[PDB]
RNA sequence: AUAUGAAUUAAUGCGAAGUUGAAAUACAGUUACCGUAGGGGAACCUGCGGUGGGCUUAUAAAUAUCUUAAAUAUUCUUACA
RNA sequence: UAAUGGUUUAAAGGAUCCGUAGAAUGAAUUAUAUAUAAUUUAGAGUUAAUAAAAUAUAAUUAAAGAAUUAUAAUAGUAAAGAUGAAAUAAUAAUAAUAAUUAUAAGACUAAUAUAUGUGAAAAUAUUAAUUAAAUAUUAACUGACAUUGAGGGAUUAAAACUAGAGUAGCGAAACGGAUUCGAUACCCGUGUAGUUCUAGUAGUAAACUAUGAAUACAAUUAUUUAUAAUAUAUAUAUAAAUAAUAAAUGAAAAUGAAAGUAUUCCACCUGAAGAGUACGUUAGCAAUAAUGAAACUCAAAACAAUAGACGGUUACAG
RNA sequence: UAAGAA
């Protein structure tokens, strides 16, 4: 759609009426919109690093900058072809973001099929309300799961406490895995505790499932008679 | 989605992540900031404030925005020419005068003066991609309006865009109430002094 | 609408703008120097203020078109001193406005 | 259209302004004897008994020239002064006679128009 | 090189036509003096040297080794959803070289139609190559040189 | 292989094929017709399904698709139409 | 070489009122047209290839899911936190 | 008194490419008076390496396949074939047609398939081989050697012609049967030329994308397509094509990376009709091809779109 | 110092 002129220029055709006389009374919006201004220039704008990564944007290196042999053994001594395109492109390109930790979310969710099990709720509280130490996983507002385990092992990384990331990883999954077991033997045995104290459940889990299967079956049946027999005629 | 993306949305755009633009927001602070003053300053003088957005959930928020703000809104449908033929439309409702308190002085109106046209000082649209109609009869009509701009709307359709998710309530609903506390701040500043 | 005169007599410059199958070509003129120029055109600057130009009207002809797009030629291939003063950020300077003081 | 090809002989057409009297050499008239009368049909929608006759003109060209007014005492072997403007409705004649010139003499009792009809006060 | 000039001057007005705010330009002398003269005009808001891939950080040499990948990258001027540089076309074609000496400039600039080049326009920048120097037509005229009549920008 | 379609006028299924349910009575009579024809005429061994066909025919002897109306109202939203 | 007459002779234009075919324009009732060949007084007919300036005019073989449903969400008017 | 033009559709892109002249145009830096000189590698090239089916294109040579027609038999019997329905001087009792075998000959190339692609265009898709060409990226090298291209050259569908072979099917012409008021037509039957091959001539097509070539540039999306990675996943980057578009252009239809922004070179156009005609010339065995007028007549003539009317126009309902 | 019309 082209560039629209009319929309940002409001208080320009309404001076205009205004000092011709075709308008008598000035609007409410005028000295606002006169105090104001609208920006008008709709301009694309280049950009020159990663927001992300840190990656600059827009550099070529050049062959004295590569002074050393290739992996097979080339010294590079004049330009290649991808050098001599113009590459103005990919500074308007909006850059794509990109996180070591989207990496380290994907094999964790490998890893435990069963976590994505687990409802997560992507409706933020307050993200500027964050006050997390990740010396330890446990945070006071934040539940454990595989986020938990990442950002510990961030923080493992960024302290140096190790080198690689996979051991990093190794020893947030130890502590990601002490403290799962400890909550479910929590629940185990509150459920216990519960039973032995005359606490009296209505329908539990499994008796859920066997009722919303007997629900599903009922239909069956009766689609399956109702097909055989028209099969029969 | 970065499959519908406007091109000329390029400077708002702050990256892409899972298949779908980024909004800087930085720049929508800003633009938000402006445009928030830009209701606070037409509500201080006393003008009409006009709250557009027609999809589903949107109501509750544009109602309270216009009650706390002394404006109007619209979240049904936006009849064409609602500006532009204001005769033909909005010509029989009732009208009023109001003190400099926004007090009904029931003074009883000419046939001549219900008759007029009564424009909207602002027009704040919530869904600008769907509601063409409104911004074109903005611009015919010379009323500044602000929208709310996502990754697949023409930014030069408004006087004041922000630059943001049109699609989810939450997201909205904050820019909305944003506008409506402006709004409200400005018409709490125009009792005050009508009071002193 | 609102169309740009300077000293409010002609054109800032030249016009050279199609619209549709008509090409305008309209010349700024000094003072004194008529309306030399389309009749149709000739209506609307009575209308707009223009009182010195010059122009010729090229391939169509047609009255309703050199209308409408002498409108668009004064409106939007026009630019005043002010608008090219602060957009380079040079002063635009009128030589014969300056030699009379 | 480019550069080369204008200097090579391309331009626009000329104006060239066809004489539409090419039997009379560029003269304003020509003297004629007349070899006929005729009377013919002009083209639909028009319906007249048109006055022509066909004149061989000193320069040896034969044409054929419409007889205008209201009435002409024109007959074979006349004198007659032909120039050029054709009859439009008549396809053929190209030329006119000269009322009042010659052997062809000026309408009859004509008031209006008395000099193109050769007509004295 | 006029061919290289013209492609400057079509590549100017279409990253106007799409509101580009950083382009490049190749990188010669005459593109560096014609890039100058426009940005001392006011019609540019910024010229760097640079490669391929952007406008230069810090200072890079240019030698043989990088020559063929330099580039000139100019930052365009917009105002009140307008361009600044809106058209630019050359006078002296290449196949049409168009020497002025300078009472014919000053006729040009006087409002005269000098070999069916249109005069000059009120806020118009007429570019003028004398010893292979770029600059203002009236700035030929104020030094009395004799030059060739290369590009209009408006 | 994805095949994306031009603009269209329109999003309409020509014929839409509905959920025909069959009659139960016509079934039942081809039942009994069947076991008459196999086990003779009014033999004992389906008695049950004539008393089930009086049963059901004996008030009544016998006993839309809506996929255009969602292609008009969805076309322009899913056809991946670019940007004007 | 060039002009001027020429018996005879080829083509073509126009006009008045008519006259005859049914070739084209719709699927124009045998798709039209380009090229080429034969036939025919001619309009046209037929053969061979090409083009769309005709078929993009294109539009279903159909079936869908489980968590605290409310003393809890739905209320809320710068409040609390 | 309009070229401050046009050429997809109104008049107008050359069938295509190669390339000579161009008094056409054309890279970079420095020095000295648009040139000279020395330097440079961004255009344009050369040679290798690597990857890929460079499979497709051209010529040549060698093969395959389904079917058709005719001939001979075998058994079997009265109709067969064609059409809207029939009838045909040459279907069948001289045993036909149909069926099953066996021989012979030509021409063609089912599926894959999209002409995707390849080729300058024309063309080109059953198989194999020989020869020749065509891809991308890296390495090295030349140092503007380039673009375009009047004249010229080469190739160029179908038809046509000259010789010599071949001729199963199809089939101009011709002869018959129908249909019809009439049939000179559509339909049916025999069927010559041609369609096939070899050596030529000829150089025209709606030879079309009705769109000349090259260069620089301009906002997106989606698909493939081909490489290069990185660990099926990066909804992976870089190219080309295709599809829908923004802007721009445009009489609009629409084009859309050109019908946009620019530059260079060539071809062509200037109302309709007369007319691609006449005359002349050149070429050709001819048919013809190329070049290509004027008088006469008129105020027309055309393109896109709009709304109807109409259609031996579609679909849906009632 | 460049006007169009039927
Ligand atoms: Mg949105
Ligand atoms: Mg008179
Ligand atoms: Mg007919
Ligand atoms: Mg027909
Ligand atoms: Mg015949
Ligand atoms: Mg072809
Ligand atoms: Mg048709
Ligand atoms: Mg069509
Ligand atoms: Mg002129
Ligand atoms: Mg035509
Ligand atoms: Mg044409
Ligand atoms: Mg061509
Ligand atoms: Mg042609
Ligand atoms: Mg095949
Ligand atoms: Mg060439
Ligand atoms: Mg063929
Ligand atoms: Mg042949
Ligand atoms: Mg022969
Ligand atoms: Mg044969
Ligand atoms: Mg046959
Ligand atoms: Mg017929
Ligand atoms: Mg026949
Ligand atoms: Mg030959
Ligand atoms: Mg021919
Ligand atoms: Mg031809
Ligand atoms: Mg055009
Ligand atoms: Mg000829």
């Amino acid at each position: 759609m082209k560039i629209q002129t009319n929309a940002v220029n409001v208080l320009q055709r309404t001076s205009a009426y205004l000092k011709s006389g075709l308008l008598k009374e000035t609007p409410a919006w005028y000295n606002v919109v006169a105090s104001i201004p609208p920006s008008t220039k709709f301009t694309r704008e280049p950009r020159f690093k990663n927001p992300s990564n840190g990656h600059i944007i827009g550099k070529l290196v050049d062959v004295t900058e590569q002074p050393h042999a290739n992996n097979k053994g080339l010294y590079k001594t004049r330009p290649n072809s991808s050098d001599k395109r113009v590459g103005v492109k990919r500074l308007y390109r909006p850059p794509k973001l990109t996180y070591v930790e989207d990496r380290l979310r994907s094999l964790f969710y490998k890893q435990h099929p069963w976590e994505l099990s687990r409802p997560k709720i992507l409706v933020e509280n307050e993200i500027g309300d964050e006050n997390y130490d990740w010396s330890h996983m446990l945070q006071i507002g934040r539940p454990l799961d595989g986020e938990s385990v990442i950002q510990r092992t961030m923080y493992l990384i960024k302290t140096k406490q190790y080198g690689d990331m996979v051991e990093a990883y190794d020893h947030a999954r130890y502590e990601f895995y002490a403290l799962r077991m400890q909550e479910e033997t929590e629940q185990q045995v509150a459920l216990e505790e519960a039973e032995m104290f005359g606490s009296l459940f209505g329908v539990s889990a499994i008796e859920h499932g066997i009722q919303k299967e007997q629900e599903v079956l009922d239909v069956w049946e009766k689609k399956v008679v109702e097909e055989t027999e028209l099969m029969a005629a | 989605s970065t499959s519908l993306w406007r091109s000329s949305t390029q400077s708002y755009i702050y990256g892409e992540y899972k298949g779908i633009h980024i909004i800087d927001l930085n720049q929508t602070l800003s633009y938000l900031k402006r445009a928030a003053k830009v209701v606070e300053g037409v509500s201080e003088s006393g003008g009409i404030i006009l709250f557009l957005g027609t999809r589903q959930g949107q109501k509750r928020g544009l109602e309270e925005a216009a009650k706390k703000t002394h404006g109007y809104y619209v979240s049904t449908r936006w009849i064409p020419g609602t500006l532009t033929n204001s005769t033909e439309i909005s010509g029989i409702w009732e009208k009023q005068e109001i003190d400099s308190n926004d007090n009904p002085t029931e003074r009883a109106l000419s046939p001549n003066e219900t008759s007029k046209q009564v424009k909207p000082d602002l027009l704040v649209v919530l869904n600008p991609t769907e509601n063409r109609n409104a911004l074109l009869e903005a611009i015919k009509s010379r009323v500044p309006t602000i929208a709310i701009i996502d990754t697949d709307s023409e930014p030069s359709l408004v006087t004041y865009p922000i630059p943001g998710n049109d699609d989810s309530l939450r997201s909205v609903n904050f820019l909305l109430g944003v506008l409506a506390r402006a709004g409200q701040r400005g018409l709490q500043n125009r009792l005050a002094r009508n009071n002193e | 609408k609102e169309i740009p005169r300077y000293e409010n007599r002609t054109i800032y410059g030249d016009i050279d703008f199609r619209y549709h199958g008509v090409k305008l070509h309209l010349r700024s003129a000094k003072p004194g120097f008529g309306l030399r120029v389309n009749h149709v055109i000739f209506e609307i600057c009575e209308c707009a203020g223009i009182k010195d130009l010059s122009g010729k009207v090229y391939k169509s002809r047609n009255d309703m078109n050199i209308a409408k797009g002498t409108i668009e030629a004064f409106t939007k291939a026009q630019k005043t001193l002010d608008e090219v003063a602060l957009g380079r950020g040079k002063k635009l300077v009128d030589v014969r406005k300056v030699y009379y003081s | 259209a480019t550069l080369n090809q204008i200097k090579r002989g391309s331009g626009p057409p000329r104006r060239k302004k066809i004489s539409t009297a090419p039997q009379l050499d560029q003269c304003p008239q020509r003297k004629g004897v007349v070899l006929r009368v005729m009377v013919l049909k002009p083209k639909k929608p028009n319906s007249a008994q048109r006055k022509a006759c066909r004149v061989r003109l000193t320069n040896g060209n034969v044409v054929s020239a419409y007889i205008p007014g209201e009435g002409h005492d024109a007959q074979e072997h006349s004198i007659v002064y032909v120039r050029g403007g054709r009859c439009q409705d008549l396809p053929g004649v190209k030329y006119h006679v000269i009322r009042g010139a010659g052997d062809l003499s000026g309408v009859v009792n004509r008031i209006s128009s008395r000099s193109k009809y050769g007509a004295k006060k | 090189s006029l061919v290289k000039l013209a492609n400057t001057c079509a590549h100017l007005q279409n990253c106007s036509k799409v509101r580009v705010a950083l382009t490049s330009i190749p990188y010669t002398k005459l593109q560096l003096q014609f890039a100058y003269n426009l940005y001392q005009q006011g019609f540019l808001s910024s010229l760097q040297k640079g490669s391929t891939m952007g406008p230069d950080k810090d200072f890079v040499e240019v030698t043989p080794d990088n020559i063929s990948t330099r580039r000139l990258w100019v930052g365009l001027k917009y105002r009140d959803n307008k361009p600044v540089l809106s058209s630019c076309k050359l006078i002296s074609k290449p196949n049409s070289r168009i020497h002025l000496p300078m009472e014919d400039m000053k006729k040009l600039c006087s409002g005269v139609t000098i070999r069916n080049i249109k005069p000059l326009q009120p806020g118009e920048l007429i570019l003028v190559r004398a010893h292979n120097n770029i600059m203002d037509i009236n700035e030929a005229i104020s030094k009395k040189l004799d030059g060739e009549v290369l590009c209009r920008v408006k | 292989p994805v095949y994306r379609l031009p603009p269209l006028p329109r999003l309409k299924v020509k014929k839409p094929i509905i959920r025909q349910e069959a009659n139960k009575c016509l079934v039942l009579m081809s039942n009994l017709l069947q076991c008459w024809s196999s086990y003779g005429h009014m033999s004992p061994k389906c008695a049950g399904l004539v008393t089930e066909l009086k049963s059901c025919t004996s008030e009544s002897a016998l006993g839309k698709s809506n996929i255009n109306y969602h292609a008009a109202r969805l076309y322009d939203r899913i056809n991946g139409k670019p940007h004007d």
